[PDB]
């Protein structure tokens, strides 16, 4: 049970699966920074990087493609450069564990 | 095959194409790249089997 | 995203459950290991009903290694038990 | 019950005699060194065979097998021929008034 | 590869190992039961005895037919195929 | 010594009839027992064992044709291929009859489809938003 | 084995039909390689 | 079956399996002939027990792995350290 | 050559229900002295009950017969090199006539067998002159 | 043995990374642990 | 062409010489190999000598023809090594096989009528002359007069088509077409018994069954063809028609091919079943035929050239094991992997010709007919899935138990496999493998 | 070898070094990746609590 099992007990207080912000992005008024892009589009359609890793940081998966194929297929040489790639999703990760957290305060402000 | 045994006939020879086919499988992991190569046999309506 | 998809993956879930209680329940060495090729077939049907290609490829090759060995294993045991595949009359084969 | 012990061992007697026929013709040293190959002479074998070519010799029509020539044959292909000339009718008439585009119809053969 | 002797030892051993049957009055040519006193259940526990010694099914005919150790060893040979 | 010599005949309507029939198949006067009259079935052949198939028969019997089951002039019954050692045949008797096992199955197939369909929308999720893809017209912040 | 491949590299249906077609028909040949009606039923259940 | 033994070498007051079935048995008032052809079934010498399978199945190569295992961070540490 | 009799005695009835339930409770039961304990406690259920009448021992064999048909594995125990096991008959062995079908090139390969064989032959048809000729 | 960390290095180029809690990460060992505990001893038998 | 003709005209005279037989299936596959090198054939008519022409359709039946007829004298040495009657033997099959290129290079509707019904004397003269069972006369009478009581009218029918039209031309009556319901009724009943249909097939199992072997593969090899190519012919001025009538015949077709295909799974001999079993791919043949689309004429000719060969192919396996066990009886035929294993190739590589197969021209004839019947109608879908897994639920059991389980006991002494067999066999099934390559050949007639 | 009611013939050296090498060799793995990477059998990276973080910042 747990998260599925409020939506079917709390529907107005727990929100939906994967869902988008719903209020103002700058209602919290932080007046929070924007994410801007490294690699633009056509190094990052240069690199085959497929649809669903073309995230706000795909520079690192780029020269984590790049460190695989200078040393292949002995790739595990500079193995911590994946970790690095890899905490960086974990940060993206880290925002969406924040995306959804706070609209259930929004969600939960005004109820 | 005689004078031999046919199990060790295939044994080296499958070793030699499961080596072959394993060097050509990490050439093809580094450059991301796929082949696909078609023979016709016959064509009618647009379509080829 | 399919109704495919959802079905296949309630079927392969479900092949899952069937092979591990059938598993459980056999007295069959070969059998056993055939109700293991089912498990390991439900857990790769429903990873790619989830919809991953390489988490599908990994066990597979993964499961196509370690059970050959388990067969190769049972060919084994089976040959020196002279064709007697049930798993009661065997025992204690970690000494012989 | 005695009567049943009497005609097992009558059946036993004549299985005797049947197998000693067989012991005797199924290792003929002679009819082997023929060459010519074959069986031995098995009646149930011709008994089985002419039961299964020769079967109107025995037939008469009764409603028994009316009724299972009609539910077995004759039903299914009505069935069937109904269900196909209904799809096809309901699909030519959809295709001769005009209710489907060009580019939005099965089967182009493309 | 066995031999008749072996097979001779077989059968000796697993009817000397029955505590119901003494092995004194044991032989290869004793009854087992005018010579020996036995239950109609025992020769079944000596007919799967023997089942499980020599790994293979004796029929209940087969069970019937034999009333000596010398007949089972005459049966065992007959079906693993040894005569010397 | 063809097809036309060896045959069945008509019914035996008298018992004079069914005693020549019973000896002419092998078979004891008392074993022998025709079809019936009606348009489909046989005339004058036995009908032999319709009970159970060929591995229900005594495998450790000394036939005289150990495939097949059967012995030298044994009348062969008329449904054999249905009642052979392939097709259609147990050694033992089912523990069950044909209905329970069926009904066992379509019984733990609906309950399963059943709660797998019912639960089909109350799948969990991580507290975790959607995932977030760049855009040249929408445009997203992060929280430093 | 080869008829593995067969149906391994090929991304055509009818191909995919090749190797399907040899993989249940060898598959179905080396169920019946021993020669007992036990082989027999399992050849036609797997051959189905 | 060569060098069969006699009758005399299995004994069931040996193993401690059988006489907890005769002694259950003996409770029950009932008496047993053929646990004399299961005594060498259970031997310590040449069949084990159970301990000592599990301790020889489930860590066979437990002292040569962590012996190995030594020798690779000791020749790790001279190189990559 | 003794063909077995197909009339079977109430006595091999019993003994041949006491077989199949040994046999199943080796099925069930994997452990031998387990399996030793409920067979010498279902040998003394058959030894209490012995001593009754004939009417009343057919009416509680079909009793035991109905019993042993409802508690029987699903899976039993059965000797592999038997018939109906695991691993029967999985070689068919030629009648030995086809050697007798070789060509001469492929006889003169086993000239000493394949003269045994001759010198055989004329043993086997003087024996079938005189068993059945 | 080898074949875990050699085709894992190779057919992921793109890693996928897992942020779980304490009580889903070592579920599937604790599930195993449970099931190596529980399928062993259920097996043995002793009397009565 | 006059090429064919003329050289088994001039074959004739080598049936009177003595100690001839052989030369004359040398110079059948001669002319066979010549035939395989005039191949400059498109879809209209081409080499036309007066009423002689020959099209990429004529060339494929042809070709079969030439092959069955040559391998139909290699199957038959038991008429060799008795003294039955040789040159009778060989002048039926040489008048035969000239009947049936005469029929098949045909310019006309009516000189194919001709020659069509000419060529059934022949077959009537091999199975009631050299076929083994008393039921011979059963065999013959059944096929003739099927074959000649719905023929009759189909000759009213070709007379109407010339009094309407003028010609007797097949392109010239392709570019008329009729609105008449017993036109159409008379024109194709004649080919709808010719090839095995659910409710006329009759003939075909009792007179496969007691023909010789050459009674066989000229029946299930050639004479199921004679009326596929009549339909290819009569079809194409009879549209409007048949898209009215077409329904009960493909629905007919289709349930009986499910039925047949269970009816062999209840048969007791193999040369019954092979026999049952050319009712259920012609079948599959009749129900493509009928919708008229490209694929469905391009797949029914490429399914009727690779089943002429393999159902040939294993009746020749069913004559190999009737000389030696006895009898044609299933019971009797078991284990033959253990008696000759050389043959258990050639039969499973022929009874896999018969299913759907990786390499032979019979799965790309079916793919090519399942693809028009699937497009004719979508409640197809249900029984060509039951049609097309019957098939080999029934085509695998002959394999199965002819050479698979315990040996029959009480079997005698026979001869070992020869090497005419095995090339017979081979010339069975390396046409089938070879023919998809260069496979537009053998398929776009159009 | 045929054994009866008895162990069986006494195995080879080449056996009993096989066995210990193998099982040498699967354990030096697990030991050796425990060692190196300790951290996959675990979270590798932290789940902070979506509980902690204050309303202050966003809300
Ligand atoms: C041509 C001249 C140049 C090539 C050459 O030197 O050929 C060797 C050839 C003679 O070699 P060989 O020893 O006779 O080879 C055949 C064996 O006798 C075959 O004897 P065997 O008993 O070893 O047969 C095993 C069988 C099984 O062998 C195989 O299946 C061959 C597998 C390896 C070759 C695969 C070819 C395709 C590779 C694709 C990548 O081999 C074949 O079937 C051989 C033909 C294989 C297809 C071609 O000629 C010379 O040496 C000079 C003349
Ligand atoms: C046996 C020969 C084939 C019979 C079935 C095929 C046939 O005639 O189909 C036409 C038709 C198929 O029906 P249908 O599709 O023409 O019916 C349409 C009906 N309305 C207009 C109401 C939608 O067959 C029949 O109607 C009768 C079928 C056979 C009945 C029993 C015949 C016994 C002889
Ligand atoms: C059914 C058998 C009797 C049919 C009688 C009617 C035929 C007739 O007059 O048609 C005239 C019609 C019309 O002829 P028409 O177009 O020449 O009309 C000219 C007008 N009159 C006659 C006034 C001068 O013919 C046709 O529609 C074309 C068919 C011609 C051939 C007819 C053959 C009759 C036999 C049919 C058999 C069908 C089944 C065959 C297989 C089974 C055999 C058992
Ligand atoms: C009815 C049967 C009558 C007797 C037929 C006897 C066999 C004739 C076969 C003729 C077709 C043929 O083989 O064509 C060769 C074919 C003709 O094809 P092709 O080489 O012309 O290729 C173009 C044709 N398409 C477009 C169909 C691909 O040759 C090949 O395909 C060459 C490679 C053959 C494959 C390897 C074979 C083993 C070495
Ligand atoms: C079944 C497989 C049959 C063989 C298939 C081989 C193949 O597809 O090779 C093609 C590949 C092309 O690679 P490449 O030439 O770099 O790309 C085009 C730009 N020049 O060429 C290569 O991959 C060539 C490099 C092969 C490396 C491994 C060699 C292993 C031993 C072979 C002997
Ligand atoms: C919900 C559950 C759905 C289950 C669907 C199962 C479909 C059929 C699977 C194959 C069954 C079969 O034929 O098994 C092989 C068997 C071999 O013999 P066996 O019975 O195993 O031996 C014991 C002693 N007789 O063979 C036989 O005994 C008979 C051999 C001939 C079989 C003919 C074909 C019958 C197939 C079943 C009917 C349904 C067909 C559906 C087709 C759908 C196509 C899309
Ligand atoms: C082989 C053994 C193997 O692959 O072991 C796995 C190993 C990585 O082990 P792991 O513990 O994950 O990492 C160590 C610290 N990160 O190592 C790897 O994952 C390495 C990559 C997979 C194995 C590559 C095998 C290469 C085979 C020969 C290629 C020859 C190329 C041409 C010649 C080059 C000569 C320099
Ligand atoms: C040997 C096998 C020979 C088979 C010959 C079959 C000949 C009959 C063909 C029947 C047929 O096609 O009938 C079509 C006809 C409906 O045709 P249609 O004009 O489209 O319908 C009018 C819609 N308002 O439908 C009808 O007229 C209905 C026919 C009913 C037949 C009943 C028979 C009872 C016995
Ligand atoms: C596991 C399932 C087991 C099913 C039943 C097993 C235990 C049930 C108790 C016994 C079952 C019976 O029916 S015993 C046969 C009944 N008859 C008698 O014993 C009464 C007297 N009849 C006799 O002739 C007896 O001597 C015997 C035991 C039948 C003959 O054997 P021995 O010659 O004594």
């Amino acid at each position: 049970m747990g998260n599925a099992l409020t939506h079917y007990m709390k529907p107005d207080v727990m929100p939906g699966p994967d869902v988008v912000p719903t209020f103002d992005p700058l209602l919290g008024f932080k007046s929070r920074k924007e994410r801007v892009m490294i690699a633009t589009q056509e190094e990052m359609e240069s690199a085959k990087l497929p649809l669903e890793f073309r995230d706000y940081c795909a520079h690192l998966a780029i020269a984590y493609q790049a460190c695989r194929s200078d040393t292949f297929p002995f790739v595990y040489k500079c193995a911590h450069q994946k970790h690095e790639y890899l905490t960086c999703e974990y940060e993206d990760y880290v925002l969406r564990m924040k995306e959804f957290e706070r609209e259930r305060r929004l969600l939960e402000r005004q109820k | 095959m005689k004078y031999l045994s046919i199990c060790s006939i295939s044994f080296v020879n499958l070793i030699s194409m499961s080596l072959s086919c394993f060097l050509l499988s990490l050439y093809f992991l580094l450059n991301d790249m796929i082949y696909f190569i078609e023979w016709e046999l016959v064509s009618l309506n647009s379509m080829s089997i | 995203t399919s109704w495919l998809g959802q079905l296949m993956l309630l079927l392969s879930g479900l092949t899952m459950f069937m092979a591990g209680l059938g598993a459980n329940f056999e007295f069959d060495l070969k059998k056993i290991i055939a109700l293991s090729t089912l498990s390991q077939l439900g857990l790769m049907m429903s990873i790619l009903s989830m919809g991953f290609l390489k988490l599908a490829m990994f066990h597979l090759l993964t499961h196509a290694l370690f059970k050959a060995l388990l067969f190769m294993c049972a060919g084994a045991i089976i040959h020196n038990m002279n064709n007697s595949q049930d798993i009661r009359l065997m025992g204690g084969l970690s000494i012989h | 019950s005695n009567e049943e012990q009497e005609f097992i061992k009558r059946k036993h007697e004549a299985t005797l005699k049947l197998r000693q026929e067989f012991l005797k013709q199924s290792s003929n040293p002679y009819r082997h060194a023929t060459g010519e190959g074959g069986t031995v002479f098995d009646a149930g074998l011709a008994r089985f065979q002419a039961m299964r070519v020769s079967n109107y010799e025995h037939f008469k029509p009764t409603g028994k097998s009316f009724r299972t020539g009609l539910f077995a044959v004759v039903l299914p292909i009505a069935l069937y021929a109904w269900a196909l000339k209904a799809e096809r009718d309901g699909r030519e008439e959809k295709y001769r008034t005009g209710q489907v585009a060009y580019k939005d119809r099965q089967f182009k053969f493309i | 590869p066995l031999s008749l002797k072996l097979i001779n030892e077989r059968v000796l051993l697993v009817l000397k190992l029955y505590d119901k049957i003494d092995p004194s009055k044991l032989n290869v040519e004793s009854h087992f039961i005018n010579d020996l006193g036995l239950d109609s259940l025992d020769h079944v526990e000596v007919i799967m005895a023997m089942e499980d010694e020599f790994g293979f099914e004796i029929p209940d005919s087969d069970a019937e037919k034999l009333l000596k150790p010398a007949d089972i060893i005459k049966y065992v040979a007959d079906k693993e195929d040894v005569y010397e | 010594g063809w097809n036309k010599d060896y045959k069945p005949g008509p019914y035996p309507q008298t018992e004079k009839e069914r005693l020549a029939a019973a000896k002419k198949y092998y078979l004891l006067p008392e074993e022998y027992k025709p079809y019936a009259d009606d348009g489909l079935g046989y005339g004058d052949y036995p009908k032999l064992g319709y009970g159970l198939g060929v591995e229900a028969k005594d495998s450790y019997y000394p036939w005289d044709y150990p495939e097949h089951k059967r012995n030298q002039h044994e009348p062969i019954s008329a449904d054999h291929d249905l009642y052979s050692e392939d097709r259609w045949s147990q050694a033992e008797p089912p523990r069950y009859s044909n209905a329970y096992y069926f009904a066992c199955f379509l019984g733990v197939m609906s309950g399963c489809l059943a709660l797998y369909y019912w639960l089909d929308d109350k799948k969990m999720y991580r507290p975790v938003a959607a995932k977030q893809y760049p855009s040249p017209g929408v445009k997203h912040y992060t929280f430093e | 084995v080869l008829s593995m491949m067969l149906l391994i590299i090929s991304p055509n249906l009818i191909s995919i039909l090749l190797g399907w077609d040899g993989l249940g028909l060898v598959s179905y040949c080396l169920v019946i390689y021993f020669q007992n009606i036990k082989s027999y039923n399992a050849g036609m259940l797997t051959a189905l | 079956p060569y060098t069969v033994p006699h009758a005399s070498t299995y004994k069931v007051e040996s193993v401690p399996q059988l006489v907890e079935v005769k002694e259950a048995l003996g409770r029950q008032g009932l008496k047993d002939p053929w646990l004399r052809n299961e005594v060498w079934r259970y031997e310590p010498k040449a069949f084990g027990t159970h301990r000592s399978r599990l301790n020889t199945f489930l860590f066979r190569g437990l002292g040569v792995g962590f012996c190995a295992f030594l020798a690779t961070v000791a020749v790790e540490y001279a190189l990559g350290i | 050559a003794q063909v077995p009799l197909a009339i079977v005695s109430h006595k091999r009835q019993v003994c041949s229900l006491y077989k199949r339930a040994l046999r199943n409770l080796e099925s069930w039961y994997d452990r031998r002295n387990v399996y030793r304990y409920r067979a010498v406690q279902l040998r003394a259920r058959f030894d209490e009950n012995r001593s009754k009448d004939l009417g009343e021992g057919i009416r509680l064999l079909a009793c035991g017969q109905r019993e042993l048909f409802e508690t029987r594995h699903f899976q039993p125990r059965n000797f592999a090199n038997s018939a109906g096991g695991c691993a029967f008959e999985r070689e068919v062995i030629p009648p030995d006539w086809v050697l007798d079908y070789w060509h001469p090139l492929e006889k003169a390969q086993y000239p000493e067998y394949f003269a045994k064989r001759e010198q055989r032959k004329k043993e086997f048809v003087t024996w079938w002159e005189k068993q059945y000729g | 043995i080898i074949g875990g960390s050699m085709l894992n290095w190779l057919i992921f180029p793109f890693p996928y990374m897992i942020c779980l809690p304490i009580y889903m990460k070592l579920l599937t060992l604790f599930v195993c642990i449970v099931g190596g505990l529980f399928g062993y001893l259920i097996s043995l038998s002793n009397l009565f | 062409m006059l090429k064919i003709i003329f050289f088994l005209l001039f074959l004739i005279p080598f049936c009177f010489i003595n100690n001839m037989y052989w030369m004359v299936q040398i110079m059948m596959f001669f002319i066979s190999f010549i035939f395989l090198l005039m191949n400059n054939f498109m879809n209209y008519w081409s080499e036309i000598s007066y009423f002689l022409g020959c099209d990429m359709l004529s060339y494929g039946l042809i070709l079969l023809s030439l092959w069955i007829c040559s391998l139909m004298l290699l199957a038959s040495e038991m008429i060799n090594k008795h003294n039955n009657y040789k040159n009778l033997f060989l002048l039926n099959i040489i008048i035969l096989l000239l009947l049936l290129i005469l029929t098949f290079s045909s310019m006309s509707l009516f000189m194919f009528y001709l020659f069509f019904e000419s060529s059934l004397i022949p077959t009537l003269f091999l199975i009631l002359g050299w076929g083994y069972q008393p039921e011979r006369l059963q065999a013959g009478l059944y096929l003739l007069f099927y074959t000649l009581l719905v023929s009759l009218p189909m000759l009213i029918g070709i007379f109407y088509v010339m009094n309407k039209i003028g010609s007797m031309n097949f392109y010239l009556m392709n570019n008329f077409m009729f609105n008449y319901d017993l036109l159409y009724f008379c024109l194709l009943c004649a080919f709808l018994v010719k090839m095995p249909m659910f409710l006329v097939h009759l003939w075909l199992p009792k007179a496969h069954v007691e023909a010789p072997v050459s009674g066989s593969m000229i029946l299930a090899g050639i004479m199921l063809k004679l009326g596929g190519y009549g339909m290819l012919r009569v079809i194409s001025f009879l549209q409007l028609m048949n898209l009215k009538y077409s329904f009960v015949w493909i629905s007919i077709s289709l349930v009986g091919g499910v039925l047949v295909s269970l009816v062999c799974l209840r048969q007791t001999d193999l040369k019954a079943l092979i026999a049952y079993s050319s009712v259920a791919h012609m079948g599959i043949v009749l129900s493509g035929l009928l919708t008229m689309t490209y694929w469905g004429l391009c797949g029914s000719y490429t399914l009727m050239i690779a089943h002429g060969l393999c159902s040939s192919g294993l009746f020749c396996l069913a004559n190999v094991s009737y000389e030696r066990l006895g009898s044609r009886s299933m019971l009797i035929n078991k284990g033959l992997l253990n008696f000759m294993p050389s043959m258990t190739l050639w039969w499973f590589l022929l009874s896999s010709a018969n299913m759907a197969a990786p390499p032979t021209l019979n799965l790309l004839g079916e793919i090519s007919l399942l693809n028009s019947i699937v497009s004719w109608s979508w409640i197809s879908m249900i029984l060509l899935s039951f049609l097309s897994f019957f098939s080999a639920a029934y085509t695998l059991y002959l394999y199965s138990f002819s050479q698979h389980g315990k040996l029959f006991s009480g079997v005698y002494s026979f001869s070992s496999g020869k090497i005419r067999e095995y090339l017979l066999m081979l010339l069975h099934w390396l046409p089938l493998n070879l023919l998809i390559l260069k496979s537009e050949s053998f398929m776009l007639w159009l | 070898v045929v054994s009866y009611r008895n162990g069986p013939p006494p195995h080879s050296k080449a056996t009993k070094i096989g066995a210990l090498t193998v099982g040498g060799a699967m354990w030096w793995w697990v030991i050796w990746h425990l060692w190196h990477e300790p951290d996959h059998i675990t979270g590798e990276f932290d789940y902070p609590n979506s509980r902690k973080w204050s309303n202050t910042e966003l809300g």
